[PDB]
């Protein structure tokens, strides 16, 4: 039971022939040994005769076509990052400073200084006035002004009013923006996997993955095929589910490279332990297979058309 | 000491920025002015803050598929007049 | 303690004078991520000059380009021409100049109360300036020790003038005796 | 620009741009070969970045924006504070 | 009058309820432990509302 033997069933209808199913036992997609020329998995079955089509989550790609037919895709793709799901945030310890930003306190503080200064100055420069407000008073007048807390001592002259008054307004502008904003608060990529060589990733051993990353020449790309090359142990997968398990049993730190419908597909099913994270490197699809020469190539591809007009692809996706 | 003109209106200021006072009336007129002020304070920054939390939790959360399209007809769609776009809908099956 | 009181605060003046210029003169005030000379790399920018590093040619900068609702026009103006930087690097000059000029035509014992002003003001004028850059900013990134060096100035500059206040204050007393 | 409008919600139907060809085009058999290749080499990637992004003209907490307006107004009291002491 | 064992708890718990002092204290030790009685207060009704 599946998408592919869904899909098998539609092309066998629209095209009228019979399928059996059948598995391989090598359990790879397929790929080519550049010293030998030797075909694996279900590429090597179709080209050596051992079958005649693949309704399968095969990838599309340049030596493949040489060697067989395919369709246009019935879904695309793109290869991606996997990782395991980060856990959520605890408040943290200073974390009562939040709702305003860290320049806001920083001139609340030279704020506070200024005020307090000229609260100094006006009160007690002028030779006439000698005011209870030195230095030491005017610094705890402000203070507690800005807590909205205890006097003890106002200013009486008409500038030192003025310094309060503005101080008075200060106050509560901003404080009623952090309360304000605490209840907001309390009712509501790939060049970064590169430079980190801590964390370890790898790919399937025998796919589309493993090739393009092999046959790129961008700078990323290419230092992570060098690092995969070299990273011992061997960093690559013979299934997907070995690289799912090692992703979900590695505390974080491993990373697998897949097409981006498996990891929708895994975070989507419990235990939900892993996430997709940042964007696809390079965009591909999910193509039908045929040997050279196969009666099948012609009808398949309109097959395919057919279902992807009349939405059946999306009704199976979903 | 006593209430003049200007230790009036320092008294006020400082009463609406409820930010305590260095005197307070003492007659019953006076505690009559000072008394309703303060209500009037009180209403009016209580009313500042709530009012502030509505504008900034509401921003904080902020129609957006085919199906709301097609419900809205007061809103306008068209398409290129011959496109695989013409085609798709016109070969379409979805309800929407 | 009169006559040390006086070498603090001349060397007071002379340090605020000297970290808030050399504030000014530097380009280490952001550590943001952008563009340098017309990929996009760290910097460090400046007040005038937003200046390349870690790059294919780092070390080669150019000037900030401070233009692309007159409210917004204004405060590009203001920034663009550090005239609050500047004002507290002028202020902060003609204090030191008060202070020192407190030693010949002495007896005035009404300068140093205008070196004071001059400090106080220094320093009000250089968190207005403080405020207006890192609005201007707003149209990750981090805070250089030219940032650090201008809010050292501006405590620097408070104290001194609290201190000219004290001695002018102390002078009164001394005479009214 | 002038960036006067928006995109909303997501894509009603997937479809990819292909180069045609006649039916028993000679040409048909080295385009799709041209276009893999082109792919593998991330040229057409390097064409998208030229022609789409190098043509580019387009809770949480509180900024020194949304208040700066009162750090004015402290400000320009202290001065004019300074202002009324001295002149008395 | 100065900060005794009952004064002192009168003046905490004025602080808490934000509802103003009657005296404040005058010493540099006092008025460490008053500004961090306030701002611990500022915090803690801020949070409840």
């Amino acid at each position: 039971e599946g998408y592919c033997v869904d899909l098998a069933a539609e092309i066998a209808k629209h095209c009228g022939f019979k399928y059996k199913l059948t598995i391989v036992g090598d359990g790879k997609y397929g790929a080519r040994d550049a010293d030998t020329k030797i075909w694996n998995g279900m590429v090597g079955e179709l080209v050596y005769g051992k079958a005649d089509i693949a309704i399968a989550p095969l990838t599309i790609t340049l030596v493949r076509e040489e060697v067989i037919d395919f369709s246009k895709p019935f879904m695309s793709l793109g290869i991606s990052i996997m990782i395991k799901k980060p856990q959520k945030s605890k408040p943290g310890v200073f974390s009562f400073l939040d709702p305003l930003a860290y320049e806001i306190w920083m001139c609340i503080v030279f704020a506070y200084i200024g005020v307090s200064v000229v609260l100094f100055l006006v009160s007690r420069f002028s030779p006439y006035e000698w005011n209870e407000f030195g230095i030491f008073n005017s610094l705890w007048f402000s203070l507690g002004a800005f807590m909205r807390q205890g006097c003890d001592i106002s200013p009486r002259s008409l500038s030192g009013r003025i310094v309060g008054g503005v101080w008075w307004f200060f106050t509560l502008i901003i404080i009623s923006s952090y309360t304000a904003n605490l209840a907001a608060f309390l009712t509501v990529s790939a060049e970064d996997l590169s430079k980190q060589t801590e964390i370890a990733y790898g790919t399937l051993d025998s796919g589309s993955t493993k090739e393009f990353f092999r046959r790129s020449k961008i700078a990323v790309f290419d230092k992570m095929w060098t690092y995969m090359r070299s990273a011992e142990p061997s960093v690559f997968v013979r299934t997907t589910a070995e690289g799912v398990a090692r992703v979900r049993k590695s505390k974080g730190k491993y990373a697998y490279l897949l097409e981006s419908t498996m990891n929708e597909y895994i975070e989507q099913r419990k235990p939900c332990d892993t996430m997709k994270v940042g964007g696809n490197l390079d965009s591909k699809g999910y193509g039908i297979a045929t040997p050279k020469g196969s009666s099948l190539g012609t009808p398949v591809n309109l097959a395919v058309l057919k279902l992807s007009e009349q939405g059946v692809l999306d009704k199976l996706k979903n | 000491n006593e209430f003049g003109i200007f230790n009036s209106l320092w008294f006020s200021l400082g009463a609406f920025m409820r930010q305590g006072c260095d005197i307070s009336p003492r007659s019953l007129s006076g505690r009559i002015v000072g008394g309703v002020w303060w209500f009037f304070t009180l209403i009016i920054i209580s009313s500042y803050t709530a009012n502030l939390a509505a504008f900034l939790t509401v921003e904080r959360m902020v129609i957006e598929s085919a199906e709301d399209l097609s419900k809205q007809t007061e809103i306008a769609y068209g398409t290129l007049d011959s496109g695989s776009t013409k085609e798709f809908f016109r070969r379409s099956k979805i309800a929407v | 303690d009169r006559g040390v009181q006086m070498l603090l605060t001349t060397v007071g003046a002379f340090a605020a004078f000297s970290l808030m210029t050399i504030a000014v003169g530097t380009d280490y005030w952001l550590y943001s991520r952008g563009v340098c000379k017309t990929e996009e790399v760290m910097t460090h920018s400046g007040l005038w000059r937003t200046c390349c590093l870690e790059g294919n040619f780092k070390g080669l900068c150019k000037q900030i380009d401070h233009f692309p609702d007159t409210a917004e026009y204004f405060l590009r103006a203001v920034r663009a021409s550090s005239i609050f930087p500047i004002l507290s690097v002028i202020l902060l000059f003609m204090g030191g100049l008060c202070i020192a000029a407190s030693e010949f035509y002495k007896t005035r014992h009404n300068i140093i109360l205008s070196a004071g002003i001059f400090f106080v003001s220094a320093g009000l004028s250089n968190i207005i300036g403080i405020i207006v850059y890192i609005s201007a900013n707003a149209g990750s990134y981090s805070y250089g020790w030219s940032f650090y060096f201008g809010a050292l100035s501006f405590i620097i500059a408070e104290m001194v003038g609290v201190l000219a206040v004290h001695m002018f204050i102390d002078r009164h007393k001394q005479l009214r005796a | 620009k002038p960036c006067d409008t928006m995109k909303v919600g997501g894509n009603l139907d997937s479809k990819g741009y292909g180069i045609a060809t006649p039916k028993g085009s000679s040409l048909g058999t080295p385009v799709n070969l041209a276009v893999l290749k082109l792919s593998e080499q991330g040229v057409l990637d390097k064409l998208k970045n030229k022609w789409w992004y190098d043509k580019g003209e387009c809770t949480s907490a509180l900024s020194l924006s949304n208040v700066a307006g009162v750090f004015y107004i402290l400000v320009g009291g202290l001065g004019l504070a300074m202002l009324v002491a001295l002149i008395e």
